[PDB]
């Protein structure tokens, strides 16, 4: 079901990833026409609309430097551990929101940036390298 | 046998020339100035300095074409015009002022020239007019021939008052390198300022420097490492200045002792001008004092580095100024508001010895103080500078020297170190020597063995 | 940190109704299905049924068709992930049969499989069905006890007595002690009164620097004693 | 080893490979925050830093039109070509920084943009348009 | 139209003394004011 | 832009019928004192915030 832009905040963490596009389609343009030749009023909003492109550029490089790439659904080769949120299958895709999942993981989840981008491509692409010669 | 390949993200930078920012040193919130020298727009500085040597990494640096110096000039010029454009107008005081002579002229041998000036001002109405008085000071014409006098200010360019709300105090202001670029900081002792730099590090945010305006003398500066620095474009040539930075900072305190009071006198519906009131208690002139065993012991060090670029047992010599403009011949600069040009004649009248030169516990020079400056490159404005209510004193560290060589056949003789100036981005030459910028270029290219598809 | 709480023990007879609440809170009250299920010792526990406080869904036995009715107020919230919601259910038509504990809990998952399984149980709601009257207690104090002799340990409580209706909670100095606090299970008379004690281990040398007073509160013939122990012994093993 | 961003500019190119990433993370987001609504002074950096990303979007496009195109190391199909630096393997990698590298085929580094512009994905896609119809 | 959508299931926590919309419509108004009367017909003579 | 939706607000606290949107509803800048002019009514009952 689509229920529109984010309308599956508060619904089980499975049934929000039925609408990932939804909410991806909706931040990135929310075009302003400034045709108009205003003086003060255009640098603020600009700013805006050109901090909005600096936030999203820069989740697009963290979504880069992974081995995850594609602005979809992806798996990784990190082994999830049992120290963040000691909880089985089903318990959190049938009973949580993405919202508590990541207050829960606000603990631990500065850590899980490191251990996407330095123990995948700084070794997978070098991995990559010595094994594509033969 | 060998395919070409694509890096990203590879340590090549190329030398260029781009817009940088500047720091907010991260307590203009409790300082509640309202506006100081770039309060207005800087960002707070980060928490941490990213400084990080590059190891095996020399870089040819050039102080003398470099392009920071640029940006901080036009900066500070563009931040003198946005801050006196909002402030009070002061075009209807172009008038005629009967003036006279302050009433203490004791003994004419010593001067005394503040003149008790009155004039028919403008009020609040339009209707009507008030007489005032007290401008006072010596800049002013001789008049067209109590006596009669009118501000040359007004011969030559607008005036417009200085805001009394906002400061003139330096706050550290340290630029920034922007995405994509990058700050090369020379980190050795001993710089040439002009070739390669063997110890090099990077940063995007360079270190605190204070914009201070000022002559003859660099005030508040960053001190060298271990050795007097003697810089250059081309030490042969006379026209080309001579930047010299200090190893030991030299005190120096200088006071405007009239403790003074202010007049609030209201012109049209919103502006009000602030008139020097009248001199309660006795007068004298502004002075600065300077230690003169720390002089003479900086003056005996700044010597022998000269030597090695003249010659070894020689003999140089250095006089007061030449003349010309009252901003080049004199120390000037600003303090709690006021701007005060004194003369250096007491300093420099020197002949060296190999090994000497040719008590008194200190060395007072005489200094004069002015409220209307026409400093701005733009000969269309001036700012007058609101009078101070109070007695003034600043304390100062003496960091660097601008010197002109006499010209001619003076081989065979000795040579001569006029102080001098004039030029604004030789005050910022020795804060900017040791940074470079560069932009990166992280996409390079190699072979080796590998195959597609 | 669903911490429900169900409604108080009350008496009714054959034939007429009775009506048990639910109270929750800590949790999202219409985020979850609300089971009701009962335990009676003549055939031992069956589902009643479920309800939904969020889509207005409810789901019977088909036995409990007909006499059981399930309702639900709309939940109140106090933070955004908290609120204090409500679910009452009344049954009629009450029989001999109808005799024992009833539970309501909270639903398991908001979506898959098994969505409105029980997982957090109320504390629990006793109902007897009975023709009887309701009849007060009586509350006995008891002498003294040596239970070590070598260690000095002495055992005093209270005697609750004869009483028809739904079984009575004792505290000890107003709530103040509960160390030692054991208490036994109701008894049943040829008549069918229903009685129990109480007891506590206190310290034999804790007879002039501490007072024991127990408090039995029956709450549906809504009575209370305060009885105070005598800490005059009458055990041999225990004077010493 | 790490020594933080350009830490091997003077290194070998294969050390110099090991930081990629590093060099790559710290030139996207130096990202100044202009909340503050100040007239003329915010018209130069903010063309500062709209043309750093004009910059990296002409940096990324040339990577995107060529077989190349995560922001990673990649191979080729483009040989070679012995007139550009006349050296062998291990020669480069062990005894040579990027900017002398980068010095050394600049007299024939325009070329090879347009060898990998053309030679490939010129004849690369349509390769692929006419070989996946089986 | 109006994109008004309804999130089920969703309770968010608001404080409207702590808000920023209405310091940014207030900077707005502010400066709304004064970028009218910049261009307009002073009155400084008057003052008589 | 979340939007609160129930009728009875007490201004600080969970909402819980909450929408979303871009643009706002139409306010009309007014300046007042004392007395709100074409202002938005409330939702069945008057609010005391
Ligand atoms: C907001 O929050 C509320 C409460 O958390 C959610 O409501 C729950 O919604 C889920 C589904 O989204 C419900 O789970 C389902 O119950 C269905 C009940 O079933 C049928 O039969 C009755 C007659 O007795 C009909 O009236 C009814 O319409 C149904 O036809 C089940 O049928 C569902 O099962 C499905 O999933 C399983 C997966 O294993 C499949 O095998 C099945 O074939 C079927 O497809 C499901 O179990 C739940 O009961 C609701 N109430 C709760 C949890 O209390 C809202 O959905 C939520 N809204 C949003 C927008 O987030
Ligand atoms: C400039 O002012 C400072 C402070 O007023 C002077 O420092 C003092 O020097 C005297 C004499 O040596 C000492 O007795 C004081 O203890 C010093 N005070 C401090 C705070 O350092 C300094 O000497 C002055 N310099 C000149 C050239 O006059
Ligand atoms: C999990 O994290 C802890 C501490 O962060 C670490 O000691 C442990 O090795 C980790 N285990 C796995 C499997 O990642
Ligand atoms: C008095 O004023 C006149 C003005 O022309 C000046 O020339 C003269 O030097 C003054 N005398 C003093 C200050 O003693
Ligand atoms: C002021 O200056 C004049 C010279 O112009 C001098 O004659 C006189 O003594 C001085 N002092 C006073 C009090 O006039
Ligand atoms: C200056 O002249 C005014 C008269 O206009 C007089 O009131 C004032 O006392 C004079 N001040 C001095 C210092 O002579
Ligand atoms: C410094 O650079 C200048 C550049 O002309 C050069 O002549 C000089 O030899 C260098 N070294 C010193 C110590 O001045
Ligand atoms: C300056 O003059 C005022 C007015 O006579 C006086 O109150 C004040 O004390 C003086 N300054 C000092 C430092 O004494
Ligand atoms: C320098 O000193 C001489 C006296 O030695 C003096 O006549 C002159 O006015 C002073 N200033 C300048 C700029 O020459
Ligand atoms: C400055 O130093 C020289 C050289 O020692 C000395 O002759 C002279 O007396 C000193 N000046 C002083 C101490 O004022
Ligand atoms: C230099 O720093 C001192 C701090 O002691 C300050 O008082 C002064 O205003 C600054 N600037 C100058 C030009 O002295
Ligand atoms: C002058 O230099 C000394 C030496 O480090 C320092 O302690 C002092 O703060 C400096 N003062 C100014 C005004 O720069
Ligand atoms: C969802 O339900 C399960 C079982 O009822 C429980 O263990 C889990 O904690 C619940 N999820 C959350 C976020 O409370
Ligand atoms: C190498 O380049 C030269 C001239 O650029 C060209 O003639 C030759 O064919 C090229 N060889 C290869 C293998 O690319
Ligand atoms: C590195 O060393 C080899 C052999 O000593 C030499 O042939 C090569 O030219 C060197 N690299 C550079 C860039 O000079
Ligand atoms: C509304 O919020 C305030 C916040 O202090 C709280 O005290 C009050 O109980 C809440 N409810 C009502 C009806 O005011």
């Amino acid at each position: 079901v689509f229920l529109g832009f984010l309308g599956a905040a508060g619904s089980t963490m499975g049934a929000a990833s039925m609408t990932l596009t939804v909410q991806a389609r909706n931040l990135l343009s929310g075009n302003p026409d400034w045709l108009p030749d205003m003086t003060v009023w255009g640098i603020k909003q600009l700013q805006a609309r050109v901090l909005a492109v600096e936030r999203y550029l820069r989740d697009q490089q963290l979504l880069g430097i992974w081995g995850c790439s594609g602005k979809l659904i992806c798996c990784t080769n990190v082994p999830w551990n049992s120290s963040w949120s000691n909880r089985n299958l089903s318990e959190i895709w049938d009973n949580m929101t993405w919202l508590q999942w990541d207050k829960e993981i606000s603990n631990y989840t500065q850590i899980i940036y490191g251990l996407l981008e330095e123990s995948q491509n700084q070794q997978e692409k070098n991995e990559q390298d010595l094994l594509a010669l033969d | 046998n060998l395919w070409v390949t694509v890096y990203y993200g590879v340590p090549v930078w190329k030398d260029a020339e781009t817009t940088l920012f500047c720091a907010s040193d991260a307590k203009a919130y409790d300082t509640e100035k309202h506006n100081v020298w770039a309060t207005h727009a800087c960002v707070p500085t980060d928490p941490n300095p990213q400084e990080i040597h590059l190891e095996n990494v020399t870089e040819e640096f050039n102080m003398w074409k470099n392009n920071m110096v640029e940006q901080m000039h036009t900066d500070i010029i563009s931040l003198w015009d946005q801050s006196l454009k909002p402030c009070v107008k002061l075009t209807p005081l172009c008038v005629t002022l009967q003036c006279t002579n302050v009433t203490n002229n004791i003994t004419d041998d010593m001067r005394g020239e503040l003149k008790n000036c009155s004039f028919n001002m403008t009020t609040e109405l339009r209707d009507k007019k008030q007489k005032v008085y007290s401008l006072f000071y010596r800049l002013d014409v001789v008049q067209i021939n109590n006596k009669e006098y009118r501000l040359i200010n007004c011969n030559t360019s607008a005036i417009t008052q200085a805001c009394p709300k906002v400061s003139f105090e330096p706050i550290p202001i340290h630029y920034c390198a922007p995405a994509g670029f990058a700050i090369l900081k020379c980190k050795d002792k001993k710089f040439n300022g002009t070739g390669p730099c063997p110890s090099v590090s990077t940063v995007q945010c360079t270190h605190g420097i204070k914009p201070v305006v000022s002559t003859q003398l660099l005030l508040n500066g960053s001190l060298a490492e271990e050795e007097v620095m003697i810089r250059s474009e081309n030490i042969t040539n006379n026209a080309k200045n001579i930047l010299v930075q200090f190893n030991t900072p030299v005190q120096i305190n200088c006071t405007r002792p009239n403790n003074n009071t202010r007049k609030s006198i209201r012109i049209g519906p919103g502006q009000a001008f602030y008139a020097t009131g009248d001199i309660i208690g006795d007068i004298r002139q502004a002075h600065c004092n300077v230690s003169k065993a720390t002089w003479n012991e900086t003056l005996g060090k700044v010597v022998k580095q000269l030597r090695k670029h003249f010659g070894n047992n020689t003999i140089i010599r250095f006089a007061n100024s030449s003349g010309g403009d009252l901003e080049v011949t004199t120390h000037s600069f600003n303090c709690g508001g006021e701007f005060f040009y004194c003369n250096t004649s007491g300093l420099f009248n020197s002949t060296w010895i190999s090994n000497t030169s040719v008590s008194n516990d200190s060395i007072t020079l005489p200094c004069r103080i002015k409220q209307i400056i026409n400093m701005w490159q733009r000969i269309g404005q001036a700012m007058y500078a609101p009078p101070i209510q109070g007695v003034i004193r600043c304390v100062s560290n003496i960091t660097g020297l601008i010197l002109t060589r006499d010209g001619g056949s003076t081989n065979s003789t000795t040579e001569t170190f006029r102080p001098g100036g004039g030029d604004m981005r030789d005050n910022w030459r020795s804060e900017l020597y040791k940074y470079k910028v560069v932009k990166i270029e992280p996409l390079g290219v190699a072979p080796t063995r590998c195959k597609r598809r | 940190e669903g911490q429900l709480v169900q409604s108080g023990a009350e008496l009714k007879k054959p034939g007429a109704s009775v009506k048990i609440s639910c109270k929750t809170s800590g949790y999202r009250f219409n985020f979850y299905h609300i089971n009701w299920i009962r335990q009676t010792a003549g055939r031992g526990p069956e589902w009643m049924g479920w309800i939904s406080p969020y889509s207005g869904d409810k789901n019977l036995a088909p036995a409990f068709q007909d006499r059981v009715i399930m309702t639900t107020d709309t939940e109140v919230p106090v933070t955004s992930f908290t609120s204090t919601g409500a679910a009452y259910m009344e049954i009629r038509n009450l029989k001999f049969d109808d005799t024992g504990t009833y539970f309501c809990a909270k639903g398991l998952l908001r979506d898959g499989s098994s969505t409105w399984l029980p997982y957090l149980w109320g504390q629990g709601t006793l109902l007897t069905v009975s023709s009887a009257s309701t009849k007060g207690p009586s509350v006995f104090p008891l002498a003294p006890s040596s239970k070590s002799t070598s260690g000095g340990t002495a055992a005093l409580g209270c005697l609750v007595k004869d009483y028809f209706p739904e079984p009575v909670t004792v505290s000890w100095n107003s709530g103040a002690l509960t160390s030692g606090v054991h208490t036994f299970p109701a008894v049943l008379q040829s008549s069918g009164l229903y009685s129990l004690s109480s007891v506590v281990t206190v310290p034999s040398s804790s007879l002039g620097t501490q007072t024991y007073i127990c408090n039995v509160n029956h709450k549906p013939s809504n009575t209370k004693v305060d009885k105070r122990v005598e800490p005059k012994s009458c055990d041999k093993g225990l004077e010493v």
